[PDB]
């Protein structure tokens, strides 16, 4: 999963 | 002439966000020429760019009075409107600005966007035709005009615009050109939507053969062949898709139809499935699907072999993957018997591990918790035996809590779900379950602190702010219903209003993509989005919170930078039925087939003294369930009111009411 | 559960699935941007036999993979990136994430000529790490310290798609013979 | 080409809660027959  | 250059330094100071440097400048023009419209408008922008929204509008409006033929004054007026999200009033003003300054590419660009955003199709077509006339060397502008025609319902003209472009090409684009590839498929879908399946297949095979979107070509080919009753070929096509994705139900349906195999022939069907199961050992579908039409011993035998695989693997999601079969009583009882059978046959693998035994006990726990085969006492026993075997198992405790829930012990259910959470503190799913269960037990402040374990830490306004930001509708709705249950009308309404605003955002989200999709060239997706957006609020995610609001306003009617953060102004309304209308309108317009909405509408309109709309709701609800207890009650309640207030209503209303009332009580 | 290509109308329930299962969340608009930029790369798992409570029930999304092509190629070399992947806890260990990943990867190669695919995963995420390393063949490239909002490190993992590309070209040649 | 009675337009506005534009359009759709238009409008899909 990609952060922020 | 010094003012002339001074006017320019007002725009420069504006485009540099230097308000003071620009205002002080503009004020020097207005002291000498106080009725200079262009300057007043420029000042109106800066005012709006610093919250002076009401004042900016008064000023802009005054400006275009002074100079009604200035395209700047009208442009500004539009910009303000577009900023305040009134796209419709924006369109009127952009449109006139463009009639004053037809050379303005910016004005035409922004208007066109606004027009499609509000589904002004005729307007959008005119705009794109114009833009295309101005810049016809650019392919986007041809595609855009085709899209406008397409969305307008003029499929023939949209196909014409697409083909006209293709015919200008001197050289065939390379198959690497994704824009050209997407443009071919878009035209193909247009031919089929015109209903010419024969021609679309022809165009598919001839022009679209090597398009980059491989799945699209493959699915269109199978779809067309099947509709043309070209079965041998459709068979081959569905096989191609199955080999690509053995997990997609409809490809099996397609194949099986194409082979002319009757649904009665169980064994002939399984052969197809067994074939792909052999070819693709990791496909769950190729093993599981045959349990839909298999029956008797054929079912038991296949079902045992499937259950053994899953239990041996220890899979806890086995029940969830099979519960769809429980519509058939036989398959229901047989599945439980097989689990019990496996349980008895189980020996500890890995003796020198017991996951199989846990998995069967867990299956049985869920079986008897399921409403179709519910036996909460037995379910409890099975989950406890499972938890004996595996005490740190999150899913085991999760199911246990759910049994308590069904037993009605909400307290016990929240305590147990939270314990389950504490066993996997890294997993948000179980965290979300615990919070939900706590809200179900009306512990809002606790539930919010649970969610705080996963919301960004130093967010201002705490977890609630972050969850609002991230558009979390399940929690917002649950939180509202809980607050309502505690009697907190203010926070309940605030939550429901927040879900309403999330839907406004979703509707506004499509805005930048009218342009963006033309740059990507991915046109079919764009048209998919638009069509989904046209029915946005039919989603149960809107409907639930909205029906809550309407019910809570009804209750309030019978029981007399962010402003209003706790919705205290909401609760303090003098016109609740008026406040309910924006929720209700979407309900009735996008979910008319939903009786709960119709029943709620009826209650709102009789109170509003609008007996014609009341009847409309009633006739809808009754068309859905003639003998629904509420529609019968409201039918009888209406007739009394009608006989009572009929002297007061106009004769035409009186006529329509009594006439369409006799139809169905 | 059924596996199929993402639909724009699926986006609220995809977003909801992300909210339930992952600490990394996004605006709906960001889902749109994937769906409208690379409509061929994102897939969903659907509980299709879930009985409908209402005439307007949407497809019940129990899993998804959200994928993109990297707009900035490393050396002018096209490669995919997995933005987000999750399966409802109730539906894990049915092979769903594996199927979703292989569908996305195939379209990345076919449509965009992807040379590899990459992603980030929490270092403590055993379940995910075994999927990518052991089942799918991702190698680990580096550790990004405090990548995630709560400070947790991530592995940046990468899958070489050379094998898939040649495998694809081999099946392309057999069709060209038939052609 | 259908002409409409202003009292009819005001009646539909008040009793159907429609904009003057939509009320008129609905009336024009039924040849200015208000009783026909109102009956049509309250019929379900
Ligand atoms: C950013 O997006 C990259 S990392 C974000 C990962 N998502 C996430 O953490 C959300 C919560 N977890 C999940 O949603 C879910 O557990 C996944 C997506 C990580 C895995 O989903 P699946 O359950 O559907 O995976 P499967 O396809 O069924 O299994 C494939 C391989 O995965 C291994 N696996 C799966 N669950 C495991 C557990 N609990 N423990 C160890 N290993 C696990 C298996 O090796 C499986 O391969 P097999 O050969 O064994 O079948």
């Amino acid at each position: 999963s990609e952060s922020s | 002439t010094r003012e002339a250059n001074l006017f320019r330094t007002v725009i420069r100071h504006y485009e540099d966000k230097q308000y003071k440097r620009g205002l002080k400048a503009a004020e020097q023009i207005l002291k000498k020429n106080p009725k200079h419209g262009d300057t007043m408008s420029m000042k109106a922008l800066i005012l709006n760019a610093q919250g002076k929204t009401e004042e900016a509008f008064a000023l802009a409006k005054e400006a275009l009075t002074i100079d009604m033929k200035s395209y700047i004054c009208w442009h500004v007026y539009g910009i303000l409107y577009r900023t305040n999200k009134n796209f419709d009033e924006a369109i009127k003003a952009y449109k006139f600005a463009l009639k004053l300054e037809p050379e303005s590419h910016q004005i035409q660009r922004d208007l066109a966007v606004l027009q499609i955003q509000m589904r002004d199709y005729a307007g959008y077509v005119q705009s794109r035709l114009n833009m295309l006339k101005a810049r016809p060397q650019i392919r986007q502008n041809w595609t855009a005009l085709a899209i406008a025609y397409h969305l307008e319902g003029n499929l023939e003209k949209a196909e014409h615009i697409l083909t006209t472009y293709e015919k200008s090409l001197t050289t065939p684009p390379p198959k690497t050109d994704l824009e050209h590839s997407e443009a071919l498929l878009y035209k193909n879908t247009i031919i089929a939507e015109r209903g010419d399946i024969e021609r679309a297949l022809q165009h598919l095979e001839t022009d679209c053969k090597h398009c980059l979107d491989r799945l699209a070509v493959m699915e269109l080919r199978a779809s067309y062949l099947s509709k043309l009753a070209r079965k041998d070929e459709a068979a081959k096509a569905y096989r191609a898709l199955l080999d690509r994705n053995p997990e997609h139900m409809d490809y099996y349906k397609g194949l099986i139809s194409a082979l002319d195999i009757s649904a009665d022939d169980e064994e002939a069907q399984k052969a197809v499935y067994d074939e792909y199961a052999a070819k693709y050992p990791r496909s769950d579908a190729a093993k599981r699907l045959p349990l839909n039409f298999l029956s008797g011993e054929r079912f038991r035998t296949t079902a045992k072999a499937y259950l053994t695989l899953m239990f041996d693997k220890g899979v806890p999601s086995t029940f969830a993957n099979l519960k769809h079969l429980y519509s058939d009583s036989f398959k229901k009882e047989t599945l439980a018997s097989l689990a019990e059978e496996y349980l008895n046959e189980y020996v500890n693998a890995r003796p020198s591990g017991s996951k199989g035994k846990g998995a069967a006990l867990y299956y049985l726990a869920q079986h008897y918790n399921y409403y179709m085969s519910r036996d909460l006492t037995r379910a409890l026993e099975y989950v406890e035996k499972a938890i004996e075997l595996d005490p740190k198992n999150v899913d085991f405790h999760m199911t246990k809590a759910r049994i308590f829930k069904h037993q009605g012990d909400l307290a016990k259910a929240a305590e147990t779900m939270d314990y389950a959470r504490s066993l996997d503190p890294k997993d948000r799913y179980i965290n979300s379950k615990a919070a939900k269960y706590q809200l179900r037990n009306n512990e809002n402040e606790k539930a919010l602190a649970t969610m705080g374990l996963f919301t960004r830490a130093e967010t201002a306004g705490g977890p609630l702010a972050d969850l609002t930001d991230m558009q979390c509708i399940w929690f917002l709705t649950e939180d509202g219903e809980a607050w309502q249950r505690r009697g907190n009308t203010a926070l309940a309404l605030k939550r429901y209003h927040t879900v309403f605003s999330i839907f406004d955002t979703w509707q506004e989200d499509q805005f930048d993509f009218h342009s963006f999709s033309l740059r990507k060239g991915q046109i079919r997706a764009y048209v998919d989005m638009v069509r989904w957006e046209d029915r946005l609020r039919e989603h149960p995610f809107y409907f639930r919170a909205a029906l809550d609001a309407v019910n809570l306003y009804l209750s309030m009617y019978d029981k007399p930078k962010d402003d209003d953060p706790n919705g205290e102004k909401l609760a303090a309304t003098k016109d609740p039925l008026g406040d309910a209308m924006k929720f209700l309108n979407y309900i009735l317009q996008f979910s008319p087939k939903n009786i709960d909405g119709q029943i709620a509408g009826f209650e709102v309109y009789i109170r509003k003294k609008k007996y014609l709309l009341a009847l409309r709701c009633l006739k809808a609800a009754s068309a859905i369930d003639k003998n629904h207890p509420k529609v019968l009650e409201q039918a009888a309640k209406l007739r009394k009111i009608v006989s009572s207030a009929l002297d007061s209503m106009a004769p035409k209303l009186r006529e329509v009411i009594q006439a369409e009332l006799v139809g169905v009580p | 559960m059924d596996i199929r290509l993402l639909r724009p109308s699926d986006i609220p329930l995809i977003q909801h699935a992300n909210l339930e299962n992952l600490p990394e969340n996004y605006f709906l608009k960001y889902y749109l941007y994937h769906a409208l930029s690379w409509p061929q790369l994102s897939f969903v798992a659907v509980d299709v036999s879930r009985p409908a409570k209402s005439p307007y029930d949407y497809p019940k999304i129990v899993g998804y993979v959200l994928a993109k092509m990297e707009e900035e190629p490393a050396d002018g070399v096209p490669h995919g990136h997995i933005t987000s992947l999750s399966v409802m806890r109730t539906h894990r260990r049915l092979g769903i994430a594996e199927k979703l990943m292989r569908q996305s990867q195939l379209a990345m190669v076919e449509t965009y000529n992807a040379h590899y695919v990459s992603l980030h995963v929490r270092v403590s995420n055993k379940a995910a790490i075994h999927l990518y390393r052991d089942t799918l063949g991702f190698k680990t490239e580096k550790v990004e310290a405090k990548y995630y909002a709560d400070g947790e490190d991530a592995y940046c993992m990468k899958l070489d798609l050379t094998a898939l590309r040649e495998q694809i070209a081999a099946q392309r040649e057999k069709e060209l013979e038939e052609d | 080409m259908g002409k409409v009675d202003p009292a009819d337009v005001n009646l539909l506005v008040e009793e159907l809660e429609l904009s003057k534009a939509k009320a008129t359009e609905l009336l024009k759709a039924h040849d200015g027959d208000a009783i026909k238009a109102m009956k049509a409008y309250i019929q379900p899909a």
